[PDB]
């Protein structure tokens, strides 16, 4: 029983309902929380705890934005929608959920034979780090000239003087 | 000039002393952090006053010996 | 002057860094040893006249894919994951319990079901859009096309 | 097109500065006096304040100079490189290399040089630096290693040209060198 | 590395049913025109004792079969059938060895590792017995090829690093060879 | 029965194992409250409590039966989705840390390559819990305290990260089982004694405990977020912040001091050789000494943590945030320079073995 | 020449070989056009996806389907839960059915 | 950690010297699978004369064990909690 | 149900909302090349997975900033 569709349905009905931007900020964790756990399972664990130690603290960020912007504009502002159509919305987007038209690809399963040539057998972040600093060293360059840039980008924005 | 900012290029000396009174959180964190690449370039002394570098972990996969297969190598048949 | 009532709590929060150190290492010690002994509960449980001392087997941590390997060979062998045996012939029906796990390649349920995480054009095209899936088709129908010649 | 010989397709840092030529030293020299100039010609064209010449302050001559310090550095390095590339005259240039290649072959070292790289990072690096002169004006990038991918062959080195018999130099086999590829791989094909 | 994959078991069973993995037996054995073999029956810790003695003994057939494999140009799983299976008699062959002459040490060594994490600086004082008492009745030498000969880990008087707790096994067996054998 | 029984208990056990787990940290977290007051009232020259319990061992279980016997506060019964979501992510955060935190050699839960990352990950959600209960909330008091916790946030993650990362770097591995054992020779409280200072002063800022006590300040915002909270949501938070306290104790004993590893090897062996290895009381005693290594460790930073507040006045948040940024920043970051330039050096850097 | 395709240890993975080959074939200066190298390029593919495999296995499912064959009786047996790869399973000798311990190993 | 070093090699060679051996019966084990696959579809699609039982690759040089598989007895379809009841893997129940 | 845009609902009606949903737009890329890379056992997806977050995490800052500063210009008086 895949509960991750349950998950992902109670999200979707409180997307077509989120009035504030408090409960859109909500939105956002009750979607990264789906991500981490289906990648801690099933494909990936590295980047599930990756996932989790960046956009985690973006999320404080983006919160502590909101505490300075709200306007009391949604705290009275009437919605009307009706609970018959959501639910009609919701089920109709629930009838296709059939990312890709390969049903070959997606209904026959395969199998992979492992070998024992790897007597040398590290993390893949090792093998990451590995290449990022040698094969695609320009890149993690570059990468840091970006941030270089954000930080006199963030302060000539937002600084008064 | 009894408390006056020192120029580097005039008292290197005097204008390190400036930043190591009133900055102390810049002069020593840069202190440490130049140590760092400063003992990398020291390490070709080490390499000949103490000690060799260790032969590299065979971390390559299987050795596989540079030679032809010897055609005269039985035993342990079917 | 040592205050010995200040220092009570400090000895029941020790006591109880003991209790999880001493449950863990014991308990979970035992279950790896009591599984190693045979593929039966006739020999994990009952203890033999003619056995020997009973060697424990401790718990295993910084683990690789080889770790990971060896865990299903060991089961194939002495039906536990952490099986010993030293025979130098493997048993008959070790030939022929190969595991092999078969498994979907689907993409995840969040990819595919979130109201905002799955609108893209590209998306869209494979999901709607059968460009795609009709020139593929010809691979497939190219392979039973090529068979009498 | 005119082409020359094909000396080095990725020279060593230290190579390009000892093989500049007096010429490369003097542009050198007039990018590092001519920013500060440029500053002082833009002011007589144009005063940055006012109708009359002000002379910039000694400031911004500072921070001029150390700009056109490096300026003149990377024009100097790109002129000296299309001699080991073969872009422009070298003829200078080839005899010193080979001297220098045949001297070392005739010590049994490798004319690149021991590395701290084991293969793959040999290879690595070459791939990162080869050719990245070309962007030298956008941003820096530098052979600063003992690699053997140079895009030359050895071979060539052995047969003498015209005013090379009097170097009395003994060339021995290639695989007799030490910190060749060709004669590293002795017992694994997989390990140097 | 714990990373999941489609080749072995993964870490939970909540990977499998993300996966709906199902795991496959095959009831067909080999082709009767391939010969059939004798597969080995020791498991993780006794095969990490005897390492460096199947390497020593059957290092010709190792470099051979190795030497199939990378001549047979991407052919290596059929091709080399033949020299897999000298491989693997010669393996057992070394087991049988240990089962016969050093039983007692042999099975001392491992069962350290399965108590020691199956980590080789923890069972230093078994393996020195395991070793002294190969040769002796093999004339197998346990070797780290790469490195002089006195610089040898295994052969380092005083390790840095050292087993948190001892073997009580190995330490009572150590006592009784160095007071005996070395009068 | 009996066979039925004797496998039921097999199939059973490991839940068993959890639970006696659950317990042990709960233990912990509940007699370092009494043991807090205990410490601070004695070097207050007070007694502390000694009149709930037998000398005041059930003053933690008379304080929590005791709230949990009250009256939740929220303006309706179906708005206990607001003052519990809080609290709930809070607990949850800090109690899977747990789940790396290994008593001894291979004994946690959860064992990856990757225990670093999950443990810095889960406690950075503990953050997104505190921020919760201001939510558009008309409390004046609740609203600035979840400014201030961010503000505290900013602080301490970046710093307290990156001296986690360079004991992993010293190690090459982000395995919290392999930097325990790596520490066999030596305790990196010796080599890095600057970072020490640095993770505690962190772990002070993470747990919002005194001189970093910002957001709890019962002198500028009576009690912060939790002066709405009263009864079960109350009890969370305050469960929470104490198993950091707890948390926080434990890792500064696994990074500087070993963890688990003796005191002395000599004595270790001693007691140890008192056991038949064959019999099961051996790893009975075994795992007693070796978490009663971390214990003593553990509790002395637990102490150290009782031993700040009682000594040291509070420091104003803004004043902590140039702290980081001007000093603890460059020095983490110089650190991180330093070490891997001395280990290149001498032919030292570090592989996983 | 960048690396592609490389495994989760450093080295190659499973499909490497077949993109290695893709590009010698079309780096080679003997070939006039890139025709022969079209199979090559069809062999990586395959070994990524494996689309004309599982086209295979869904035509043997389906003609299985219609001649009524039982899939239990030509298929491979599998086990659906890691905990009951029993020992009676794995074909032991004295091999139980009772469960495996997949807890901690 | 230069000791470390050391273990790391003294491991890496263990790995080495036990890898032909492993890898040896490894291969059999795909040998045996791959004639499996073969089997099974040959006996699937014998009454089709114009089948051919081949894999999907073009290159016959490079041997490409399958790795799709077809489905058949739940072993652990009956098995219910603390046993498998688990149905016969050799034939009918 | 995508093709009538039915996303354009869910997205809510604030500005910081159209911030969350590009960042839930990008991290689908990134959750797509995860499961490509990790099928394949290739980490050069997983360089170019670790490079989308960092880069993204890049984007939101520069937007934030950008919204912070427009809404101090609307409350920029500060006469008091
Ligand atoms: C251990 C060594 C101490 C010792 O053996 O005798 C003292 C200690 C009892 O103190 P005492 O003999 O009554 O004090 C002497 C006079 O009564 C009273 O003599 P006094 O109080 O005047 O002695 C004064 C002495 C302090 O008294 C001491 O000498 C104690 C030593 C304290 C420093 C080390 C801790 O000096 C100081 O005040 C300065 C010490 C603090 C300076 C800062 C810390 C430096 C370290 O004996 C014990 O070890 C037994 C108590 C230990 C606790 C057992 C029960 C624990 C609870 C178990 C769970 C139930
Ligand atoms: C050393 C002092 C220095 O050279 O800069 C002068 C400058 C004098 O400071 P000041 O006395 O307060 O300035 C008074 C007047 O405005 C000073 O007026 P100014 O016009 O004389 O200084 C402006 C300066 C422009 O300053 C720069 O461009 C320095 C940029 C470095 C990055 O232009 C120059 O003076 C040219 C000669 C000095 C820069 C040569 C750097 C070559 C590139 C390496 O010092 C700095 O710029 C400090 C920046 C670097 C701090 C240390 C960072 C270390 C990072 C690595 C640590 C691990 C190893
Ligand atoms: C959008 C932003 C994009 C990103 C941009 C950000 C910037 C990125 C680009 C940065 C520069 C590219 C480097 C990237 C990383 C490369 C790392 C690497 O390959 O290290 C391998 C290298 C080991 O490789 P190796 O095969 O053993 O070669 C050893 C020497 O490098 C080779 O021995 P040698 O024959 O060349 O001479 C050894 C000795 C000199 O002793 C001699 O005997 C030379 C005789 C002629 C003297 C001529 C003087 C020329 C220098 C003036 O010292 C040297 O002259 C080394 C040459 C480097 C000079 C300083 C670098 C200036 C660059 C500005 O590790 C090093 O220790 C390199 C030392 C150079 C200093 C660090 C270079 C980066 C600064
Ligand atoms: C984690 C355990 C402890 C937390 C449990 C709390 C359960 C509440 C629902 C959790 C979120 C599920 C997915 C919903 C997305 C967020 C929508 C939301 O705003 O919260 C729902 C909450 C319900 O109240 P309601 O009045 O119906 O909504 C307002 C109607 N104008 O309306 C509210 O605004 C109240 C918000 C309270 C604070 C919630 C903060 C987000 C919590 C996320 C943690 C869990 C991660 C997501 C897990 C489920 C994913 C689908
Ligand atoms: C400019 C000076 C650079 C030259 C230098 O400092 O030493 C380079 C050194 C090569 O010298 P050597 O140790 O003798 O090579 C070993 C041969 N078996 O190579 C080395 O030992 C490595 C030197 C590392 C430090 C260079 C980078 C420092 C600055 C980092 C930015
Ligand atoms: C060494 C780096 C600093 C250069 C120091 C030399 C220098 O700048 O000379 C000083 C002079 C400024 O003149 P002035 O300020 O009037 O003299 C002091 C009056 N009390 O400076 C000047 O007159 C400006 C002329 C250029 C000064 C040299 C600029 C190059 C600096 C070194 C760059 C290296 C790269
Ligand atoms: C050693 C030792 O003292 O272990 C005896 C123990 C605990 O003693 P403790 O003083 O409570 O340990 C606290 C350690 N501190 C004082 C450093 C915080 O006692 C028992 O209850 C068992
Ligand atoms: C266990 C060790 C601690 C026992 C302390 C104790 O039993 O405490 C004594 C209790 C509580 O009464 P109090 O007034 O707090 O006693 C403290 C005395 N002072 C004030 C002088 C310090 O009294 C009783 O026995 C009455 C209840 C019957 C026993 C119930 C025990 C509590 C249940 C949970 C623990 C089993
Ligand atoms: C600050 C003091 C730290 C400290 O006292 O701890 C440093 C030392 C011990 O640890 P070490 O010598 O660094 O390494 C571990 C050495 N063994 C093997 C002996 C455990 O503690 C004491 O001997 C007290
Ligand atoms: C030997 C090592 C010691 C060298 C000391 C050199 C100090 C130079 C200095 O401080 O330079 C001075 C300048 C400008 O100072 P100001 O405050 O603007 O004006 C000076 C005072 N007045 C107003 C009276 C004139 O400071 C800076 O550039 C500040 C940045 C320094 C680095 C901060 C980050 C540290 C990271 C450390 C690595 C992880």
């Amino acid at each position: 029983m895949n509960l991750e569709i349950l998950d992902l349905s109670i999200l979707g009905f409180y997307s077509l309902i989120s009035s504030n931007s408090f409960e859109s900020i909500a939105i956002l964790v009750a979607t990264i929380m789906p991500v981490i756990t289906e990648l801690w399972y099933n494909y990936s664990q590295l980047f599930a705890l990756l996932y989790t130690l960046i956009y985690v603290g973006a999320v404080v960020i983006l919160f502590v934005f909101i505490l300075s912007v709200i306007n009391e504009k949604e705290e009275y502002e009437y919605e009307y929608s009706g609970l018959f159509i959501l639910i009609l919305v919701l089920l109709l987007d629930d009838l296709d959920d059939n990312e890709s038209n390969d049903n070959d690809y997606n209904n026959v399963y395969i199998t992979d034979y492992a070998d024992w040539f790897n007597n040398y057998n590290e993390s893949d972040l090792s093998v990451i780090g590995n290449l990022l600093f040698t094969e695609y060293a320009l890149l993690l360059l570059i990468i840091s000239f970006i941030l270089l840039m954000s930080i006199i980008g963030l302060i000539l924005i937002v600084k008064k003087d | 000039a009894i408390g006056d900012y020192p120029v580097y290029y005039k008292q290197p000396i005097r204008w390190l002393s400036y930043h190591a009174h009133t900055r102390p959180h810049v002069f020593y964190a840069i202190a440490v952090a130049a140590l760092g690449p400063v003992f990398m370039m020291a390490t070709p002394l080490r390499r000949k006053f103490l000690y060799d570098d260790h032969e590299p972990l065979p971390a390559n996969g299987y050795p596989l010996p540079n030679r032809s297969r010897d055609k005269t190598l039985t035993g342990y048949d079917d | 002057m040592i205050p010995f009532e200040a220092l009570i709590p400090y000895a029941i929060m020790f006591a109880g860094f003991c209790l999880g150190g001493g449950v863990m290492n014991s308990a979970i010690t035992a279950d790896i040893t009591k599984r190693a002994r045979g593929p039966n509960q006739e020999i994990k449980r009952n203890v033999g006249e003619d056995e020997g001392p009973r060697n424990y087997t401790k718990p295993r941590y910084n683990t690789d894919q080889w770790d990971k390997y060896f865990a299903v060979r060991d089961l194939r062998l002495t039906g536990s994951l952490r099986g010993q045996s030293d025979n130098a012939v493997a048993e008959e029906s070790f030939k022929t319990n190969s595991i092999q796990p078969y498994s979907n390649t689907r993409r995840p349920w969040v990819l595919r079901r979130h109201i905002i995480m799955k609108n893209s054009p590209t998306k869209w095209a494979r999901k709607y859009s059968s460009r795609r899936d009709e020139r593929e088709q010809e691979i497939k129908d190219d392979y039973i096309r090529g068979m009498g010649e | 097109m005119e082409t020359y010989e094909l000396i080095d397709s990725d020279p060593k840092f230290s190579r390009v500065v000892r093989y500049f030529r007096p010429s490369d030293y003097l542009t050198w020299a007039l990018g590092t006096i001519g920013a500060p100039g440029l500053m002082v010609l833009f002011e007589k064209i144009e005063p940055a304040k006012g109708n009359t010449f002000k002379m910039p302050p000694p400031s911004i001559m500072r921070i001029a100079t150390t700009i056109g310090f490096f300026g003149g550095f990377y024009y100097a390095y790109t002129s000296s490189t299309k001699r080991f590339w073969g872009y422009s005259e070298n003829a200078k240039e080839v005899a010193k290399d080979r001297y220098e290649v045949k001297k070392a072959l005739s010590e049994k070292k490798s004319p690149y040089g021991s590395s701290l790289l084991n293969p793959y990072q040999q290879d690595m690096s070459a791939r990162n630096s080869t050719n990245s002169q070309l962007l030298l004006a956008i941003f820096p990038w530098f052979n600063v290693a003992n690699h053997q991918s140079h895009g030359i062959d050895l071979r060539k080195y052995y047969e003498v040209r015209d005013g090379e018999e009097n170097w009395n130099f003994t060339l021995p086999p290639l695989d007799q060198v030490k910190d060749l590829d060709v004669a590293q791989y002795k017992e694994y094909s997989n390990y140097p | 590395s714990s990373t999941h994959t489609n080749d072995s078991l993964n870490s939970s069973n909540y990977v499998d049913k993300l996966k709906d993995t199902h795991f496959v037996f095959e009831n067909d054995k080999l082709p009767s025109e391939i010969p059939d073999v004798e597969e080995v029956g020791a498991t993780t810790a006794p095969l990490l004792s005897a390492a460096y003695f199947i390497g020593a003994k059957c290092q010709d057939y190792n470099d051979d079969f190795m030497l199939c494999q990378k001549e047979a140009k991407g052919n290596g799983p059929i091709d080399c059938l033949k020299e897999g299976r000298r491989v693997t008699r010669c393996a057992s062959g070394v087991l049988k060895d240990l089962n016969t002459h050093c039983s007692d040490e042999f099975r001392l060594h491992w069962q350290c590792l399965s108590f020691s994490n199956l980590e080789y600086k923890n069972c230093r004082k078994a393996e020195s017995l395991l070793n002294k008492c190969v040769f002796e009745k093999m004339n197998l030498v346990k070797k780290i090829p790469g490195i002089p000969e006195d610089r040898q880990i295994h052969l380092k008087q005083n390790p840095v690093l050292k087993p948190v707790a001892l073997h009580q096994d190995s330490e009572v067996a150590f006592k009784k060879a160095q007071n005996e054998n070395s009068i | 029965m009996l066979n039925n029984l004797f496998d039921f208990i097999e199939y059973i056990e490991y839940w068993l194992i959890i639970v006696a787990f659950v317990a042990s940290v709960l233990i912990v977290v509940a007699y370092l409250t009494v043991a807090e007051r205990k410490t601070m009232g004695y070097m207050q020259r007070r007694l502390g409590p000694n009149a709930v319990g037998y000398y005041g061992v059930l003053m933690a279980v008379a304080d929590a039966l005791k709230l949990l016997s009250k009256e939740i506060v929220l303006p309706h019964n179906g708005d206990i989705i607001y003052v519990m979501s809080g609290p709930l992510i809070s607990l949850f955060s800090v109690l899977l840390s747990w789940a790396v935190i290994p008593f001894g050699p291979g004994l946690s839960l959860l064992d990856s390559e990757y225990s670093i990352i999950y443990l810095l990950a889960s406690g950075s959600i503990g953050v997104f819990g505190t921020v919760i209960v201001g939510w558009m909330s008309n409390s004046k008091y609740t609203v600035l305290a979840t400014v201030r916790t961010t503000a505290q946030l900013i602080s301490y993650e970046l710093v307290l990260t990156t001296v986690v990362f360079i004991i992993a770097l010293i190690v090459s591995s982000l395995n919290i089982n392999v930097i325990i054992e790596s520490q066999y020779n030596i305790w990196y409280i010796i080599p890095f004694f600057p970072l020490c200072l640095i993770f505690f002063i962190s772990a002070l800022a993470e747990t919002a405990r005194p001189p970093f006590d910002n957001v709890e300040a019962e002198s500028e915002l009576v009690s912060g977020h939790m002066t709405e909270l009263s009864a079960s949501p109350f009890v969370i938070f305050f469960l929470s912040e104490y198993c950091s306290m707890v948390l926080m104790s434990t890792l500064t004993a696994i990074f500087f001091f070993g963890g688990y590893l003796p005191f002395s090897n000599t004595i270790h062996h001693l007691i140890l050789n008192l056991f038949d290895q064959h019999s099961i009381y051996y790893f009975i005693i075994e795992g007693i000494l070796l978490s009663g290594y971390l214990a003593i460790k553990a509790n002395f930073f637990m102490f150290s943590f009782v031993w700040i507040r009682a000594a040291a006045p509070r420091l104003r948040y803004d004043l902590l945030i140039l702290f980081c940024w001007y000093v603890l920043l460059p020095i983490v970051f110089a650190i991180v320079v330093f070490a891997p330039g001395i280990l290149y050096c001498f032919d030292a850097l570090p592989v996983i073995i | 020449a960048p690396l592609q395709q490389v495994g989760r240890h450093g080295g190659p993975n499973k499909c490497f070989g077949e993109f290695q080959r893709v590009v010698e074939c079309m780096t080679n200066a003997k070939h006039d056009s890139y025709e022969p190298c079209n199979n090559l390029k069809n062999d990586y593919l395959e070994c990524r996806k494996h689309k004309v495999e599982r086209y295979k296995a869904f035509l043997m499912q389906k003609h299985a389907e219609e001649l009524g064959k039982d899939p239990e009786e030509i298929g491979a047996p599998f086990v659906r839960k890691r905990r009951f790869l029993t020992s009676k399973t794995l074909g032991l000798v004295d091999g139980d059915d009772y469960e495996i311990g997949v807890e901690k190993i | 950690n230069r000791e470390k070093i050391e273990l790391k090699r003294e491991k890496l060679w263990a790995r080495a010297h036990l890898m032909p051996l492993l890898q040896a019966e490894q291969d059999r084990n795909v040998v045996r699978r791959t004639f499996a696959y073969y089997k099974r579809e040959g006996e699937i699609m014998k009454d089709v004369p114009w089948w051919e039982v081949k894999s999907t690759y073009s290159n016959k040089d490079i041997f490409h064990p399958p790795q799709t598989v077809l489905f058949g007895k739940h072993i652990d379809r009956d098995s219910g909690l603390m046993y498998a009841n688990s149905r016969n893997r050799f034939g009918p129940d | 149900m995508d093709l009538i845009l039915l996303m354009l609902v869910a997205v809510g009606l604030n500005i910081i909302d159209i911030y969350i949903m590009i960042e839930i737009l990008i991290m689908g890329c990134t959750v797509n090349t995860i499961y490509s890379a990790s099928l394949d056992n290739d980490m050069i997806g997983l360089i170019y997975s670790l490079i989308q977050i960092i880069i993204a995490g890049v984007e939101s800052a520069i937007g934030l900033s950008i919204l912070v500063n427009y809404n101090r210009i609307r409350n920029s008086e500060e006469i008091e």
